């Protein structure tokens, strides 16, 4: 199976989430479009700069990169460290915040900030797309945003590698390897799913089953996952997602353990059995399947952990853009009428140069 | 300083014992006189058999010639040297590696000139002086190409460091092979002196004077023979190792020397060489200057045996025992040609 | 009111002064003597025109001792903890300045002597180096005397 | 060769820190916060007795071992062609075990006087024991290092003796005299130890 | 109160971490890429 | 003050222990392999 | 009455006992293995003989282990500060003695193994120096056994 | 009533037990593996013969794991400052025992691999010498386990 | 292309360090009971030192096996095995770290 | 009355009196003995002439020992703590001066070994140089005697 | 009025004086004497002509002793605590100045020995340089003679 | 032109050095509860020593790889590929630094 | 003759420290504010290390 057609769409999406900005996506789509409009002229022109040739040969790659970059800049609600306001920020009513036992709060507010509380009974409502711009100006944005970005990255990685593990089955089907199915794809995919699919549904279950009415002594995702992994089940100290979950977790761990023997030794044992029936080094093939199991399992774990590079680079870009805004274009704004604009001219010139 | 006399024994006690024993096994002047009292090559073999020498011509041809005894002495030297080297550790192993480079230079000189003039490698293999090794491939079967052997020297042969100054095969073809070996020899002496000075203990004290004398000797004789041959004076001065008393001053008068007496005048400023030149009367039928030098080197080797905590003992017995081999050879030559009137033309080994 | 560690500090000032000055002068004489012993063989006649850097290491010793004894003669028990500061600073300053000066004298004297073993003209430039060696020694002396008078 | 650099750095940092702290304390005229009596009165004499014994045996052990391997390497090297060496040079290893016994017996001398105190308040309680157990410490380290260097010298001298004995065994006693001298120095150590442990009493 | 024990513990942990990081830095500093193969050609 | 007297002797014992241990470690780091064999 | 922190001296003693003796045994194995590996190529008929110092290095480790386990048994919480001190001294002493005996055994082992490689006559002497080293190790054991009850 | 910071020493014991043995394994495998890459390259018929030092370093790592986990799972807040010190001693003991064992097995394994390159007779005795160092590590583990449950 | 596995192993050791690092970071507060915080310190030291050992082993063995496999192809599998062993060392450290993160 | 612990200065007086002196003594004997072993190899007739440095290293040992015995005789419990300062100073002085004379006689002695090995005439001169070093040792002694009885 | 430990500084003064001067003289006989043993092999006629640096090292010893005894006889129990500082500084000063002339003499004499061997005309200057070194010795003695009586 | 490839990427270590440094140069104040102060210390030293790690690896590996590209042009792909992991390491450092600077 | 330039220049390097030191001595007094002494130390060690 050629992986290129699937990469044609996977790779733009992953580069977009790794470059999650609206304006930058626009700028580099403009670049790619300039390549494509100047196709004929560039084709009939020598360009010793091999970097230019290599970027040009994959110019349509760059177009896909930029289209998905624009889409993710829209969903993430970021454009040069600024959120887009459709005026749908209908969650926190401020006069009603005053009505909510906040009387003359501004007198204290002259020195403090007074974080808004959860479930005042009068707030609620989502944003039409992406994140609410109120978080674009909030101080708790770091705690709020980065967490589900982490969990999001985990989700996306799991689905991608699921797709890969299905491609392996398709190879097995084509080349007529029933050993690579009974002891191969099926046991290993159930091994992976019995942990990570459970993790996914637990994540969504908490996201849609626990609210701020239960914030005080709420559950924790990582604590429950550790409880699963270590077979520790304390009576208290962690609010239980649903009754009977301990037995379910035990069963899931047990089947995950029961998946090892298949790839471990059931296939080479069948090879030896068939060979003896017909009558080939058992030890070498056994070692081969052993390294196959080890590489599969450790690769699965390492990949599942290393998909957080998604989160990492997304945060890196977001903070870099925010700093670039806070240092360069921020200082160009001043009460002074004419001198402010005259300084802002060269300040934004430097801004543009450094941004690109 | 305190660094020596403590760590040396811990990793070289056995080797010091072995080398001291082999030193004690040398042949005295009495043994030489007993050998001289032979008048035949068979009696020479018998006199060798009265000591640890001899007993090697057994199972060989009945007739005896010089080549046979020379080969046997060389083989014994090689066997004992390799046997000792194998049981060594890195501080000593670098030392023995320098001792082996002193002949690697001769062997690489031999190998070249068998490619500028197309000659097989394998026929040169036995011609190479033993201890040559060259067990590294791609120096063998070079398709007789100077570039191939040059690359093999730079890559596999450990002498690449010295060959950083003899490069590009331009010196390989244009400029005389003898001067190539002289320049490489000078560079090797420089590196060896620097490595010795790095080990600033009894080893430094032992080997700095010997190498100093060796370099000064070489510069003197370089100036002696350069008179009768075509050689630029600067091309003569560039072959003087800088690790000598001559380098701060004296090398220059040698560089502008023109006759034997001027070289004598240069040596006069240094009494250590004044005595050697005066003893070197150059008379028709007496010892010569290089014999005085060999005597100096042999007595310095004997001096080196007075301390226990130096690596110099190994170099010392190597030089003294090859000198013993040369003495044996010379006595054999005197016996063979019936020139017993010149039996007294060999330096004793004390 | 007047402490005893003030006198302690002043005495250590004079000590460290002559200490480091002696270090420098001894090192300078050592290196210079090795240089003369190297040069003397081919140039036996310049044994009388070679003592100069040794005399000038001597001058560094002059500086070290004059400051040391000057501070020593000013010692007392009724010290207000201030002249003790000045004495300590002066002494350590002149001391290590003499140390550095003697180090420079030794190295430059040995190198210049070895150069002069065949180059008599180098003598002039060698004196030109020697004067700045004494400049460093003088700078060791100056502020130390200033502090001894402060 | 980085290990000696590490040791030099450790020593330099330690010494500089001590100097800086001392000058600061002298500067600020701190009220005997560097109390010697505090450093010392809070010291159990059991340290003194036990560490005297431990050093006394340890240093003797180390030196005797050093002489043992030095002579072993030398004899093994010299016996390659002169195996008659082993007729004589074993007296050196006997001297090494002598280096051991000089320390072991004095460790027993100190250990005979191991006693308790049943005293808690330092001031003017157990005045004699304070000097006694200390002196045990001093004598113990003295005899220990004494036997140590005695073994070192005996060993390397025996190495020289063996490598001389390889070529001629007749001069072995002529070389062994200097080993006798080294033994005498070790005995000097033992005598100082007994003079330091003859007027002591514990608990 | 008992600031001495806290001072001792913090000093010990700080010097231990300093020792570890410094020895690792010294290690990684003096790596030897081999000084052979094409490096021969580049001398 | 600056120290708790209950642990000074312990500190000193640890210093002696680590001194002997670093002696041992300095000794063991001098170890190294063997080169090519004799025949 | 029982001084605080009374328990850490003796456990660290037993530690040191098994630590430094283990270092000595490691030294013996380290050097003797390099020996035997260098040797048996020429004379493979004496491999069984060259295990003589290796078992003895193991026995040094046994000395250290014996003391360590004894001290481990004899420890407690209600110490009058005396027993823990005896344990400390005994353990550290046996540990360092095991270290010394092990190193001597190791390098004498490699040397005498070479001596047997060339001259067979040196083999009994090799065993001689080894038995003396083992006597040293046994001193290390026995004096510590005395100290844990003194 | 318990002393403050009491339990910390046992956790440092677990950490030391773990890390020192980890260093031991990381070194015991590394130099042995370089020996394999240098020996098997020209005698590849002994690839399966010379994995024993690697398994032994694994055994040392397992000793480190089991002791560290045992100490980590016995932790609590209410310790009398006497369990924690014993756990610290046990942890340091086993950790450095594994460290020295790792060094010994690595060097002996490389030496024996090259030796059996030259001479197949070594193989069994080589294994025996490896058993010696592994059993040294086992002695360290004995004392550590006696201390951990004390 | 076949020579890149040890670099991936170095990445995996980076994972081993980072997972425990972020687990300690997000398990933090100002009013801690001084017990769990100390346990986090111990876990961090253990996992870091184990990762350092894995880094040393993977670098050295990767170089050795890479220079080996080119001459004798039979060394490649053994190289891979020792890489697995280095990963197992990292995992040992990770195990103790995770135990100390929730004790 | 006598401050407690006052005798500690005097006991380190005895120790430091003999320790470093004996270092020097056994160093000088050691190294001269190796040089004279080389002498024994190369000629036997000067063996009576070779005993010179050793007995004088013994004299260094006496320089240490007499002072050490004096201190160990003056030891007691209630010392004024003002004589013990002199005892300590005398001890460290005589000890390290014995170390001084020790390595001095050693290095000069083995220089004299080869010097007399090739030229019997230099025997008298090297004895003179040796005598200077034991004059230095007696210097190390006498101030110790002055202070220890002051 | 004067507190305890007041007499302490002076005795280390006298000690350090004699200590450092002994080191200097030991190094003076160190380098120059071995230089004689190496040089006079070929020139035994100058055996009587090069004893001058060795006796000069002796003179350094004399300086040390003289100041040491000067402090030894001038110390007391009821000392002002300032005289103790003066004696400490004076002794340190003269001792290490003796050490200074010590290594200066050692290096200069070692160079001058074989410098006289090759060119006998070097004798005109060698003793002059040694006189400079002894001038530094006198410098130390001058500071000692001022501080002690201060 | 190929010589510039590793150096533009070496600049990213300095970029990361600015990332948290400027952030905290802006977000600092006087009335600090003394615990966020510790968090910031940890973040800073973490990203800094990660800068050391990335610098060490980038220097030596870009060096060796550009030799091997000066000889064999095919080596270029592996040069870039192995270069990846150094910035992955620096990224890990910045990850922990931002978590601690915001936790 | 011409080669003496760096040595005169080395003398100038010592001028840089000496002159400032004399200035500190001029501005030094017993009753200092505990804040001018500070600037004296800062300036002195700074110019010294720069000259080194």
């Amino acid at each position: 199976i050629n992986p290129a057609p699937y990469t044609v769409i996977t790779f733009p999406f992953l580069f977009a989430v790794m470059f999650g900005d609206f304006g930058h996506g626009i700028l580099m789509t403009l670049f790619a479009v300039w390549m494509v409009l100047r196709e004929s002229r560039i084709l009939s022109q020598k360009h010793e700069n091999e970097m230019f040739s290599m970027v040009f040969s994959g110019r349509y790659i760059i177009l896909l990169m930029g289209l998905f970059s624009i889409y993710t800049g829209l969903i993430y609600n970021d454009c040069f460290s600024k959120s887009l306001n459709i005026f749908g920020s209908s969650w926190s009513v401020r006069p009603m915040f005053t009505q909510g036992n906040w009387t003359e709060e501004t007198l204290l507010g002259s020195s403090v900030l007074q974080l808004n509380p959860a479930i005042p009974g009068v707030f609620g409502g989502p944003y039409p797309f992406g994140i609410d711009p109120i978080w674009n100006i909030a101080t708790n944005k770091l705690t709020f945003l980065n967490s589900f970005k982490m969990k999001m990255s985990v989700i996306l990685g799991i689905i991608h590698m699921l797709f890969g593990v299905s491609l392996s089955l398709f190879n097995h089907i084509y080349f007529k390897k029933p050993l690579n199915i009974y002891f191969g794809f099926i046991p290993e995919i159930i091994f992976m799913s019995s942990l990570f699919g459970y993790l996914v549904i637990l994540i969504f279950y908490k996201w849609t089953a626990y609210d701020a009415h239960s914030s005080r002594n709420a559950p924790s995702l990582l604590i429950h996952f550790i409880n699963m992994f270590l077979f520790s089940y304390p009576e208290s100290g962690n609010a239980m997602l649903y009754s009977g979950q301990k037995g379910i977790q035990c069963f899931l761990i047990v089947v995950a353990m029961l998946c090892v023997p298949w790839m471990l030794l059931f296939k080479p044992l069948i090879l030896r059995h068939q060979y003896l029936r017909k009558k080939f080094d058992f030890g070498d093939t056994m070692v081969h399947q052993a390294i196959h199991t080890i590489e599969y399992c450790l690769g699965c774990i390492s990949n599942t952990a290393s998909y957080l590079r998604l989160w990492a680079l997304s945060l890196a870009h977001a903070q870099l853009s925010e700093v670039l805004w806070t240092m360069v274009i921020h200082i160009g704004l001043h009460v002074r009428s004419l001198a402010g604009g005259l300084g802002l001219f060269f300040i934004f010139a430097a801004f543009a140069t450094l941004t690109v | 300083s305190f660094f020596p006399e403590l760590y040396f024994n811990v990793d070289n006690g056995y080797l010091e014992g072995l080398v001291r024993g082999l030193k004690a096994g040398v042949l005295s002047q009495a043994d030489y006189l007993n050998l001289v009292q032979c008048e035949t090559l068979e009696d020479l073999k018998l006199h060798l058999q009265s000591t640890d020498y001899g007993n090697f011509l057994a199972n060989e041809a009945s007739p005896l010639t010089v080549s046979v005894i020379d080969d046997k002495l060389k083989e014994k030297m090689v066997v004992e040297f390799r046997h000792m080297r194998n049981h060594a550790y890195e501080p000593l192993a670098s030392f023995l590696d320098f001792i082996t480079y002193s002949y690697m230079i001769d062997n690489v000189i031999l190998l070249i000139t068998g490619t500028l003039h197309q000659r097989s490698i394998a026929e040169l293999v036995p011609k190479c002086h033993p201890l040559g090794s060259f067990e590294q491939m791609e120096a063998v079967n070079i398709a007789q190409t100077p570039a191939e052997l040059y690359n093999a020297i730079l890559v596999d042969t450990p002498l690449a460091a010295f060959f950083q100054d003899c490069i590009s095969e331009q010196d390989l073809d244009e400029m005389n092979i003898e001067i190539i070996r002289n320049t490489l020899y000078k560079a090797y002496l420089e590196s060896f002196y620097k490595f010795c000075t790095l080990l600033g203990g009894t080893t430094a004290d032992a080997m700095c004077p010997i190498l100093e004398f060796e370099a000064d000797r070489r510069a003197f004789i370089i100036t002696i023979n350069s008179f009768g041959t075509e050689l630029s004076k600067e091309d003569r001065a560039k072959l003087f190792p800088h690790c000598g008393r001559l380098y701060p001053e004296g090398l220059a008068q040698l560089a502008r020397a023109d006759d034997y007496e001027q070289v004598k005048n240069v040596a006069d400023y240094y009494p250590e060489y004044k005595l050697l030149f005066e003893g070197a009367g150059s008379n028709p039928g007496d010892k010569t200057l290089e014999d005085r030098f060999f005597e100096h080197e042999v007595k310095l080797n004997k001096l080196a045996f007075l301390n226990q905590f130096h690596f110099g003992v190994f170099y010392a017995f190597v030089k003294l025992k090859e000198q013993e081999c040369r003495n044996i050879v010379w006595i054999a030559e005197c016996i063979a040609q019936r020139h017993r009137a010149k039996i007294d033309n060999y330096i004793p080994i004390f | 009111n007047n402490p005893e560690y003030s006198s302690f500090f002043g005495v250590m000032g004079a000590s460290s002064a002559m200490v480091f000055s002696a270090m420098g002068a001894a090192y300078g004489t050592a290196k210079s003597g090795t240089g003369i012993a190297a040069m003397s063989v081919m140039r036996p006649e310049l044994i009388m025109k070679s003592i100069i850097p040794v005399v000038m290491a001597g001058i560094i010793a002059i500086y070290g001792l004059v400051v040391a004894v000057l501070i020593a003669n000013s010692l007392t028990d009724g010290i207000t903890l201030y002249r003790s500061f000045l004495q300590l600073g002066a002494g350590l300053s002149v001391g290590l300045s003499g140390l550095a000066a003697g180090f420079a004298i030794g190295i430059v004297g040995d190198a210049g002597v070895r150069g002069t073993a065949q180059q008599p003209r180098l003598f002039v430039g060698m004196i030109l180096i020697l004067i700045f060696a004494e400049v460093l020694g003088l700078y060791g002396l100056i502020v130390a005397l200033i502090l001894s008078t402060k | 060769t980085g290990l000696e650099l590490l040791y030099l750095g450790i020593f330099v940092a330690f010494w500089a820190c001590m100097v800086v702290v001392g000058i600061c304390y002298t500067i600020f005229d701190l009220g005997f916060r560097f109390d010697v009596a505090w450093f010392l009165t809070e010291t159990s004499p059991f340290m003194w007795s036990n560490l005297g014994i431990g050093l006394a045996i340890s240093l003797s052990v180390v030196g005797a071992a050093w002489g043992i391997y030095i002579t072993g390497s030398s004899i093994i090297g010299g016996g390659v062609k002169a195996p008659r060496i082993k007729t004589k040079n074993l007296v050196s290893i006997i001297f090494c075990e002598a280096v051991a016994i000089y320390g072991i017996i004095m460790a027993i001398v100190i250990s005979n006087m191991a006693e308790p105190f049943s005293a808690t308040e330092p001031k003017a309680i157990g005045h004699r024991n304070y000097h006694a157990g200390y002196s045990m410490f001093g004598a113990g380290l003295t005899v220990g290092l004494s036997n140590l260097f005695c073994g070192v010298c005996v060993g390397i001298v025996g190495s020289g003796a063996a490598l001389a004995d390889a070529q001629n065994p007749s001069l072995f006693v002529k070389i062994l005299i200097v080993e006798i001298f080294g033994s005498a120095i070790g005995l000097f150590g033992v005598i100082v130890a007994i003079l330091q442990t003859s007027r002591v009493k514990m608990g | 109160l008992e600031y001495s024990v806290v001072f001792n513990l913090v000093l010990w942990i700080m010097i231990g971490l300093a020792l570890a990081v410094i020895i690792t830095s010294y290690n990684i500093w003096n790596m030897d890429p081999g000084y052979d193969s094409i490096i021969y050609r580049m001398t | 003050g600056f120290f708790s007297p209950g642990i000074w002797m312990g500190l000193l014992t640890t210093l002696f222990m680590l001194f002997i241990f670093t002696y041992g470690l300095h000794m063991i780091l001098s170890l190294k392999t063997m080169d090519r064999f004799d025949d």
